[PDB]
RNA sequence: UGUACAACGGGGUAUUGUAAGCAGUAGAGUAGCCUUGUUGUUACGAUCUGCUGAGAUUAAGCCUUUGUUGUCUGAUUUGU
RNA sequence: UACUGAUGAAUGUUACCGCAAUAGUAAUUGAACUUAGUACGAGAGGAACAGUUCAUUCGGAUAAUUGGUUUUUGCGGCUGUCUGAUCAGGCAUUGCCGCGAAGCUACCAUCCGCUGGAUUAUGGCUGAACGCCUCUAAGUCAGAAUCCAUGCUAGAACGCGGUGAU
């Protein structure tokens, strides 16, 4: 398990050469039932997001996400706890193939690991 | 495992301690506590502040080119594991310990040297 | 000889593996299934080495490597390296590489003679795998796919890139490997065809989804009867 | 919040009692079924993970362990308990004879003025060929299903100021009663080790008082499955070195651990995080059955064990690692 | 009446962020002057060095202590 | 006056170790890995048992980290007010600001959260009534997150035992 960082209501923006420019988390896919608490999403989690900033094709369209940057503090079984620079996540259809051919900036190791054509479509990694 | 150097102090980070961040530039910022990681976020220069060794390394408080020194190299070769070839690295090790500090003792009496 | 297994029930077989003429890279799940299919094929002839990069399951993607050598990123930690140099001989190299980024599969698109590499790398790799690999680096793409070992499946035989590619591209970047090209799918229609399958010059293993069709493009390029 | 629970009210003692103790096996010799100590500190250890089928295979993983501090434990006595319709019930206890001047201790409350006078008219009731103790070791030897041994704590080993041995229950699950009474015999006034009751990569259980607050807190708690780690040895030197690591170190990190002292005798590492705190006294029972899972079945290969300055922060291990990276100082030369 | 207890002293340990003062010839400038000083003076100088990873809290719910000093017995009740 | 809890005389005194009559009780649901792209099916699709890894909520603990914290009213800096001026802060209904151990204390964190009998519905076996048959009448086998124990919480203040002290 990793800590959560993207509440529901976040901006996080977008890493994929797709066209958008950020995403508005609406709903977070398999989320727990907290009683007067809104489900909060991690990194490689798939969440649905609408597209606040973009394209007029990619917009009008509720869509999942796979999030590829948290910043919030998470932790790493090899010891040392780390967090990356802003909020952000790509997007991708139910299978998990990327609409983008180039991913720019950091994916997390832990995301890399659950998904593996985020593996594939990845520029940098670490 | 691996025994990292920090960003700020070049101090021996453990697992389980302290905190590294990625840039957007994709590059390791290994920290040994949260309050070096502050000093970063503030935007300040490490060799300018004296506690490290970055400041220790440029003045010439402790001494930068040593043949002691150039023995820690992060190797890159990797090799093949004869029982022996580790068995003389535990005591040479040990010996190049002794060699470090009492080199590094001899530049502090050649610091200290000046209050006669 | 044209292979088709699974690894976790996941049909990117380049992801989790990545196969030379004188080596196999697999991960340590719980399946030994997917060890098996390479052990059924190659045996005892080749050595195929049980290990991770990083602590990851994703190897195939994350490596470089031909005959002549091997090349893992920075993230890579000691013990991986010291069991890897443990399970192969003295005609394979291997060389940790200092870098921004760490998706060498990704980038080396190679073989034992002509290395595909990204434009935006830094010049002290491009010194290093013309020197460890014996290999020509060319900072090459295609069809604007800025990533060329994910969205290209290489040996000395043949060559498949996905099927994007112009025919401008195809007959100018053969001429550079000095062997023919051809544009199509792995796995019932994709675009990631490096990391889709696994190739060299007898052996080409390919995920559960990969069809009939595919199968003969895949046949016919890379020459295995 | 848990019904269970209730009343949630405060605990009789420090020392809480164990309610239940595991079954029986009669084809086994003799063998204690729990055993006692105080909690310490909480200590980081990382190690390669050897678990078949995991996420986590084969890799680094690390994780908060706690060291119980366990000294070398002495019997002073045996009980017979019969079974009742009502129950059991404690037909004979006997004692034996030397008592160290902690277990007299415990028999006060008032120890300055008290006069010493504990087990003296039964000292002079031993002071022949038996007689009257070997009649009641007989009386247990007749009835008495289930035979429990009185132990203490070795309290002047451990660094703590309590100077007050706290006295314990701990049955026999080896078979034949006669047995029991036998090795209780031959183990009157003997110190037991620890390494003698626990090895490494079991699972185990530890009953404590819990840390209390205000009500809220200390009360009994009983936690189940915890795998024992190391047994360690306060006589060998290097308990903190590994197969791996192999520097010479104790486990007690730099200037003993927080709120309690050095470890100079044998200890017991157990997984996550006991109940109660440090300077607390802890049971170890052992399971009640076979607790077998593959969370139980892995034998652990641990490959670091962190002894940095727990106190503040730490980025040295040994106090060799100060001047190994400090160099030399105005105070030293 | 003894590795018995307490009060200090020491050590370990963290917190703050570089103590007042002193040595100053450094300090754009200069309040005012000259015999306009590669010693300017009489007050300063938005500061920097050596003391300065120092001063200070350093248990009032930290720990250790080969140092020092002060203590160690009043009243009541119980045993068909 | 129920109810949460807390003392308390008394059954030789005092002390120590316990037993357990009784009463309460506790965990919950989902996903993933292998079994598999196997049975199965023209295809489209697509299981499960066994073996594992996590999470949800609930509950019981806990402070190593995180965090509102604070009257170490810890130290640096600034101010209202001055003391013949540096020093000393004397003072400010708890002066402001930077940070902070100790604590208050949290899904805002971490760990922990069980196995044996006896059954219902049903499926049976032997086999009458009723010269066939029948799970039943007399027996007997298996079996529901049920039940009852195991475990856990409390210990009858008029329930009991063993042991130390004249």
């Amino acid at each position: 398990r990793i800590s959560l960082g993207l509440p529901v209501g976040a901006i996080m923006n977008c890493a994929d050469n797709s066209g958008a420019r950020n995403l508005y988390i609406i709903a977070v896919k398999g989320s727990g039932s907290r009683l007067n608490r809104l489900p909060a999403a991690s990194l490689g989690d798939m969440v649905m997001a609408t597209v606040k900033k973009g394209k007029p094709e990619l917009r009008k369209k509720v869509m999942p996400a796979i999030v590829v940057r948290q910043a919030k503090s998470w932790r790493r079984r090899d010891g040392v706890f780390l967090y990356f620079e802003d909020n952000a996540g790509v997007i991708a259809n139910p299978k998990g193939e990327m609409k983008g051919s180039a991913i720019t900036g950091p994916v997390g190791k832990e995301c890399a690991d659950l998904w593996p054509r985020v593996a594939s479509n990845s520029g940098v990694v670490v | 495992m691996r025994i990292y150097q920090c960003h700020f102090c070049s101090s021996p980070c453990y697992p389980g301690h302290g905190i590294m961040f990625v840039r957007n530039d994709a590059k390791e910022f290994r920290f040994c506590r949260s309050k070096c990681h502050k000093a970063f976020k503030q935007r300040r220069n490490p060799r300018k502040l004296k506690w490290t060794k970055a400041f220790r390394k440029a003045a010439g408080k402790e001494l930068a080119v040593d043949s002691t020194l150039t023995f820690a190299q992060r190797r890159n070769v990797p090799v093949r594991y004869n029982r022996e070839l580790v068995a003389t690295t535990l005591k040479a090790m040990a010996r190049i310990e002794e060699i470090r500090q009492k080199r590094e003792r001899a530049f502090y009496k050649n610091r200290m040297r000046g209050n006669k | 000889m044209a292979t088709r297994t699974q690894f976790e029930n996941s049909n990117e077989i380049g992801v989790f593996s990545k196969l030379t003429n004188t080596y196999c890279l697999v991960a340590v799940g719980g399946s030994e299934n997917f060890y098996s299919a390479f052990e059924a094929e190659l045996g005892d002839a080749i050595p195929i080495v049980h290990t991770t990069i990083a602590g990851t399951r994703i190897i195939g993607r994350m490596t470089a490597g031909n005959r002549r050598g091997l090349l893992v990123p920075t993230q890579t930690t000691d013990q991986e390296l010291q069991h890897l140099r443990n399970s192969l001989p003295d005609s394979v190299k291997i060389q940790r590489v200092e870098e921004r980024l760490s998706a060498l599969g990704n980038v080396i698109c190679c073989n034992d003679y002509v290395a595909l590499v990204h434009p935006d790398i830094d010049r002290e790799t491009e010194e290093l795998i013309s020197d460890v690999l014996g290999v020509e680096v060319f900072r090459q793409t295609i069809s604007g796919n800025i990533l060329v070992g994910s969205y290209c499946s290489l040996s000395n035989q043949g060559g498949l890139v996905h099927p994007q590619t112009s025919v401008q591209d195809q007959e100018e970047l053969s001429s550079l490997l000095q062997v023919p090209l051809v544009a199509g799918t792995v796995n019932r229609g994709s675009s990631v065809v490096g990391a889709g399958m696994v190739v060299n010059d007898y052996l080409a293993v390919t995920g559960l989804d990969t069809t009939a069709p595919e199968l003969s493009v895949i046949e016919s390029i890379f020459r295995l009867q | 919040g848990h019904l269970g629970f209730l009343p949630r009210k405060r605990a009789a003692s420090i020392r809480a009692r164990v309610k239940a103790f595991p079954k029986d096996d009669r084809s086994k010799p003799v063998a204690l079924t729990s055993f006692l100590g105080y909690k310490a500190g909480m200590t980081t250890i990382v190690r390669d993970l050897d678990r078949p089928g995991s996420k986590f295979h084969k890799r680094e993983v690390v994780e908060a362990v706690t060291v119980v501090d366990t000294p070398p434990v002495v019997v002073v006595g045996v009980v017979g308990y019969v079974e009742t319709p009502r129950g059991l019930r404690s037909l004979t206890t006997v004692w034996a004879e030397h008592l160290s001047d902690e277990v007299k201790r415990r028999f006060y409350k008032n120890w300055y003025k008290s006069k010493k006078k504990a087990f003296t008219k039964y000292s002079a009731k031993y002071a022949q060929d038996g007689a009257g103790i070997e009649r009641e070791l007989a009386r247990i030897k007749k009835y008495a299903s289930v035979v429990r041994v009185l132990v203490h704590t070795q309290i002047r080993k451990t660094p703590l100021a309590q100077k007050k041995a706290h006295l314990a229950e701990i049955q026999l699950n080896g078979g034949s009663i006669s047995e029991k009474v036998d090795w209780a015999r031959e183990h009157f006034e003997k110190t037991v080790a620890v390494d003698s009751v626990f090895e490494q990569n079991e699972m185990i259980d530890a009953i404590a008082v819990t840390k209390g607050h205000g009500q809220r807190g200390y009360h009994s708690r009983t936690s189940i499955n915890h795998k024992i780690y190391r047994v360690g040895k306060g006589d060998d030197e290097a308990n903190g070195a590994t197969s791996f690591d192999r520097t010479k170190k104790t486990i007690t990190p730099m200037g003993g651990f927080v709120h309690y002292g050095e470890i100079k005798n044998d200890f017991i590492m157990v997984k996550g995080c006991i109940p109660g705190n440090r300077k607390r006294i802890v049971t170890l029972r052992k399971s009640l059955y076979t607790n077998t899972s593959r969370k139980a079945l892995e034998e652990v290969s641990l490959k670091w064990i962190d002894t940095a300055s727990k106190f503040g922060k730490g980025r040295f291990q040994t106090p060799a690692e100060k001047h190994a990276f400090m160099g030399t100082l105005k105070k030293d030369l």
